[PDB]
Order: structure tokens, then C-alpha cells, then sequence
């Protein structure tokens, strides 16, 4: 719904050669929306949930998220001298909590 | 009262720290006491009701 | 040591369960990391109301049957081994008793024609099984040993899939669950069963938040 | 355990209400981020006077029937079970008692044509159910033991998707909702269900700020 | 919450933000909802330097698509404690034949007692024990949806006759203003019997006043929609 191969065959004037299928456009358009929200950061990838736990850093506890969780679900926390879990809605866009 | 009911003590109250379980964010404090009573002849005593 | 993180139930992320390969005989551990389902259920961890259930969608039913016996305490017991394989064509019996599934506290010789003695080991009372191979074919012979008195209960024949009694356990700390698979040594390779697990997780006041999943075991020769 | 952050109704940002996947037998837990819309609405927060409904808009009505009946303490109870399934054409019945949902104070001993007994629990008084399954028809079936003196009242035989009576929690410092979702083990895969919620917040002097939402449950096997 | 900055009345920068279809602003609205509206009057009131704003707001509602209801509405009266009964039946005349699906939403029920829906638009309303009032609760007869009031009378001679509260209202006394920024609030109430796709309209009149005492009187409207679904 985002790339329609009409406007990419139209775009870049590919339409009458058979060289260039369905298949391996495919495989192109795959390799532009992986690099889109890699180097920008607009996360093109579907729900994933991760098991991570974190690491201290510093006297007042710098938490970095691997994983960037949404923008604000709460990221809940357990284990390693705490009692009882807690929940923590992180930065939009960043994962410095 | 002075022999209808009796209140017993035997300690105070008591405040300890509780190292271990302090898991060096949260210090956490300890208290406790013992005490008790228990109603004598319940002869000598009555209550008034509606 | 298998591992398997269960999904986590958020509307996020061929077959529906999950794999696990055995090989008949061996008794495997596997452990399950319930903590992206529980943990963010703020409560007392899990408990240990666990259930779990084995369903065959393939089984391919066994060639020889079983049999069961009985005996006191030290007295020989003498037993056939010819009337325990229904052939429907004409073929040799080739009796085996395999070393290495033989009996636990006793002794067998087997004879040249479906022939064998279980002898008792000295001073030795309860139940004791043994697994013979008529033509390929493998099956398990029950027999139990009685102290003379009156007479023992009937054992229940161990299915080729199996989840031990009581040997389940679970860290609260940590969310994880640990069980025991043992596979019986006449299970038949190419056949596959399934398994389901049903997880129970406590809130702070003492209700209970279900979790359902299932397993698909598959009995190969090999690993 | 699910979460959804409600429109904050400003005129700003395929089908209108939102999607909750279910697997029938799980209880699990949901939360509702109530900040967006009622932090500009400064008050006092919100307020537990929050309430549910459950519509279908797909149900397949049940083969099986469900039943109820009764018995004093410590005495064993039987009944039947053929009797609960009309059955249209001329069939066989292959009647089975889940393991993941039997009874919880008492053991059944489900015999070979429809018929069972139920030995409940020793010196146990209250209600007790199993869900049995003919033909892969799921039904529960009540039982509900007397303290031998008079009577216990009648359960009211729990819905296909439902929403528990009092476990549901209101964090007005943060303007986060959280209930339970528990699914019956009788829910039919392929349903569709509507659970509408009416959560009313509060001004500083006692006045109402009412909001509606909605969503959608649809009851898929493995999740 | 809804905003609205309001034109500054200067002859320029009436665009502001403005994708133009109508004159009067937009405000969407869901039946059942009951949600808060803000006004910023900073623009045209601060330049006007005096005594800022006063609490004489003025509102009114006229709707510019009706679609007449199907189902009428009803009254029923009755004393303290005692059981009431009433029928559902006459409230739906239909033009077609057609079965009648009564139905009463748990979300709009009574508020202070309970009723009890029977098999063929008949029902029980037990007021609640030691309560003296109004008491209503919105029915569904085939989709279209009405409110059946009751009152309740202290037994002693009568209770009055409430006034059937409109599709959209704004409350009596729950607005308020702040002369030290110039910002009116004020709240939206959309009863349940509205349909959705009509649009009513809402005027508000807002009268600032000078060093000395005299007025200056500012007119704007808004365009509330009843939309389904938010």
C-alpha cells in the first residue's frame, strides 16, 4: 500500500523490459524501506516484543533500551535487587531513559 | 475496670534496621511489639443498649 | 535442554506450536520463560497449578502387545514371549531383549524359542520392567515382585509419552518453568504427538490469569 | 497483557473500534491509558464508576447444552450427559472430559456411554465445574455442594467472553484503567464479540466528564 | 478537550489555520459524550485593555439537520418506595410491520434503581429504598433509541414535570472564565438519543467590559457534528 509498482515502473522508466520482474523489484522495494528507517529511524518493522534485561549505568542509573519500545508503553522491570516490578513509559524516538 | 479487664505488657515497642533485604536503593526499617489482655470476671460490668 | 519464550499475548508477535525433536529412549529437560507474559502482570509470579496433557495425532498402533506378570519376593518367575507378537503373514521371530533397556534390580537369559527367566535379585521387592524387540518390533514385559504377603497392585503401563509425576518446578523470580520429557523406548519413529501446557499466574489478592500453549513432539530415530 | 491509548477527543487523530485477539480457556489482562484525554480536563482524576458490556455480532449458537445439578457434602453426585446433546443426523458420541478443565474440588469418573460421577472433595461446600466435550462440542456442567442445611443459590452460567465482577483498578495519578478479559473455554474460534467501555472522569466540584470506546474481540485458536 | 483560538477582529489574519468549507468552526461529537471546550479570547480582548472578561456568556442551539426521531419519548410518575410498571409498546409507532426489539443499555440504565425488561415492551422499575427524585433511563425499541423519565414523589402532594433534555446541551452553571488570561471554558453534553450524521450549530455570545463599566460584545459559532465513532 505504501510503493504501488505502477509508480516505480513509471518512476524509473522500467516497464517494457523483462529483466526487471515482479520478484527482484520486490527484492528492491524490501531494500529501501529497511534502509529508510535505519538511517533516519522511523521504524518500517511490525510489532516485536523483547525479553531484555538492563543494565545499570551510573550513580543515578542510565537505562538504554535495545529495542526502542513503542513511545510510550510502559516498559515494566524486575529482578536484580528489585522487589517488586515496575513500569516506565520511555522517550519517543530515543531509548535514553 | 480495675478488675473486669486487665491489659498485660511485656516489651515496648522496638525499632531495628534490616540489613539484608536493603538492597542498597531502599533502607528498610523494622518494628514490632508484644503486648495483650484478656477479660477477668465479667460479672462486675454491664452495657447499655438502644 | 530445550527452551522455548512463550508469546507474550499483546497483539504483537508453518504450524502452530512450536517443535521439539526426541529419540526413543532418552528423558530430556525443557524450560519455558513465561516473563514476557507475567512480568508486566504486576503480581506474586506463578504457582504451581500447572496441567498438561498428551494427545496423539499420529500413531501408528504397535505391532506386539504387552503383557504383565506376577511373582512373590524371591521365588524365579518363568515366562513366554511367542504369544505377545500377532503376525498377519508368516515370518521368523527373532526374540531380542536389549542390553541396554533390561531389567533395573534382576536378571533374564534369553532362550533360543520365546523363552526367558527373570530371576529376582536377593531381598528385593516392588515392580521391575524389561523392553524385548520380537522382529524389529519392541514392546515392555511388567512383572512384580510381591514379599509373599498377599499380593501387589497393577503398574499402568507406561505410554510411549510421557510427562513425569511430581519432578515440575518454578522460579517465581525469574518466570520460568521447568518440566521433564521422557519418551518410552517402544515409541515408533515418524509418529508425532502433542503436548499442552496450562499456566496459571496469581495477582496481589490471589486470582489467577489462565495461559494456554501446546507443543508438537515428534518421535525420530536419530535425534 | 494488552494496552490502548485512547483518542483524547480534540478533533485530531479500517474498522472504528479496536483489535483484541483471544484463545479460548485464557484469562488475561488489559490496560487503558486514559492520560490523553482526561489531563487537559483538570480535576480530580478519574473515578471508579466505570462500565462494561459484552455484545456478539457473530456467535454460531451452541451444539451442546449446558446443564446444572446438585447434591449435600461429603455425598457423591451422578448424572448423565447424553441427554445434552440433541444430535440432528445419526452419529456416534464420543464423550470426553478435558483434563485442562476438570473440576477443581472432586475427581469424575466419566463412564463409557454418556454417564459420570462426581465424588466431591472431603468436607467441601460451594460451587465446582468441568467443561466435558462431545464430538468437540464444549460444555461446562455445574455442580454446586450444599452444607447439608438448606441450599446454595443457582451460578449463572458463565458467558463465552466475560469481563469479572470485581478486579478492575483506576490509577487516578497516572489515568490508567486495567480489568481482567477472561475467555471461556466454550468460546467457538472464527466469533466476533464487542466490549464498549463507559468511563466517566470528575471536575474539582463533582460534576461528570463521560467517554465511550469500544473494541473488538475475536476468539482465534492458538492465539 | 477541544481549543479554539477566536478571530482577533483586526480586518487581517482571519486565515490563521483555516482549510475553507464553512463559516462557523468544527467541533465532532459522539453520542453518550460528555467533554469540555475551551475559548482563548487573548487576541481580541488583551489590546481592549480594561477589566478583561466577565461570566456573562450567553449560548444557544439551533439545529440545522434534525431527522426527526422514530421513537417518541414518555413519563412516568409514581411515589417513594413504591414499585412502578409501565409499558413499552405505544412509544414505537412504526409505519411498517416489523418485530420490536426492546432492549436497555447497561451503560445508560437507571441511576438509582434498577429495571427489570419483560418479554413484550413491559418492565419493572423498584426505585431505590429511602431516595426521593428524577430518575431516567434510555431505551432501544429497534435501533432507535428514547429516554423514559420517572419521577419519584415524596409522598406528600407531587413532583414536577422535568423537560425532556435535548440531543446536545450545555449545562446550566459549569463554565467558568479566567480574566488574568482570557480563556472561556465551558462543557459539551450530547445525549445518547442523537443520531448520528445530523450537525447542530452553537452560538456563543461573549461580552468583555471596559476600565469603566461599558461593554464590548463579541458573536462567534461553532458546528458541532454527531458522528459515530468518535
Amino acid at each position: 500500500t505504501l510503493l504501488p509498482l505502477q509508480t516505480i515502473r513509471e518512476h524509473a522508466k522500467c516497464d517494457d523490459n523483462p529483466r526487471v520482474t515482479d520478484d527482484l523489484l520486490k527484492l528492491y522495494r524490501e531494500a529501501a524501506f529497511e534502509a529508510a528507517e535505519l538511517y533516519t529511524g522511523l521504524s518500517f518493522t511490525p510489532e516485536k516484543t523483547i525479553v531484555e534485561p538492563i543494565r545499570l549505568k551510573g550513580r543515578r542509573g542510565k537505562i538504554i533500551l535495545s529495542a526502542t519500545p513503542i513511545a510510550g508503553r510502559p516498559v515494566v522491570f524486575y529482578g536484580g535487587g528489585l522487589g517488586s516490578p515496575l513500569e516506565l513509559i520511555p522517550r519517543p524516538g530515543s531509548n535514553v531513559l | 475496670w480495675k478488675t473486669a479487664f486487665y491489659a498485660v505488657e511485656k516489651r515496648p515497642m522496638f525499632f531495628e534496621q534490616y540489613e539484608g533485604g536493603s538492597s542498597a536503593w531502599c533502607v528498610k526499617y523494622q518494628f514490632g511489639a508484644e503486648d495483650g489482655g484478656f477479660v477477668g470476671c465479667c460479672e462486675h460490668g454491664r452495657i447499655l443498649q438502644i | 535442554m530445550y527452551f522455548f519464550s512463550v508469546d507474550p499475548r499483546n497483539g504483537a508477535s508453518s504450524c502452530c506450536c512450536e517443535s521439539i525433536s526426541a529419540r526413543p529412549g532418552e528423558v530430556n529437560g525443557v524450560m519455558v520463560s513465561y516473563a514476557a507474559w507475567s512480568a508486566p502482570l504486576r503480581g506474586h509470579g506463578l504457582t504451581n497449578k500447572t496441567t498438561f496433557e498428551i494427545d496423539g495425532v499420529s500413531v501408528t498402533p504397535p505391532k506386539v502387545s504387552n503383557a504383565f506378570g506376577r511373582t512373590k519376593v524371591g521365588v524365579v518367575f518363568e515366562g513366554t514371549l511367542s504369544d505377545l507378537f500377532p503376525n498377519p503373514e508368516g515370518e521368523q521371530v527373532e526374540y531380542e531383549i536389549s542390553e541396554l533397556n533390561g531389567p533395573s534390580n534382576g536378571v533374564v537369559e534369553l532362550g533360543a524359542n520365546g523363552a526367558f527367566t527373570y530371576t529376582p535379585g536377593a531381598l528385593f521387592t516392588g515392580v521391575d520392567r524389561f523392553w524385548f524387540s520380537i522382529n524389529g518390533n519392541i514392546g515392555e514385559y511388567v512383572i512384580s515382585v510381591d514379599p509373599t504377603t498377599s499380593e501387589l497392585p497393577q503398574p499402568p503401563f507406561t505410554t510411549p509419552v510421557y510427562v513425569p509425576a511430581a519432578r515440575r518446578s518454578v522460579d517465581p523470580r525469574t518466570h520460568v518453568l521447568k518440566f521433564v520429557l521422557g519418551v518410552s523406548p517402544a515409541a515408533i519413529p515418524g509418529d508425532v504427538y502433542r503436548l499442552t501446557v496450562r499456566q496459571v499466574a496469581i495477582d496481589c489478592d490471589g486470582n489467577e490469569f489462565v495461559h494456554i500453549s501446546c507443543y508438537d513432539i515428534s518421535i525420530g530415530s536419530c535425534g
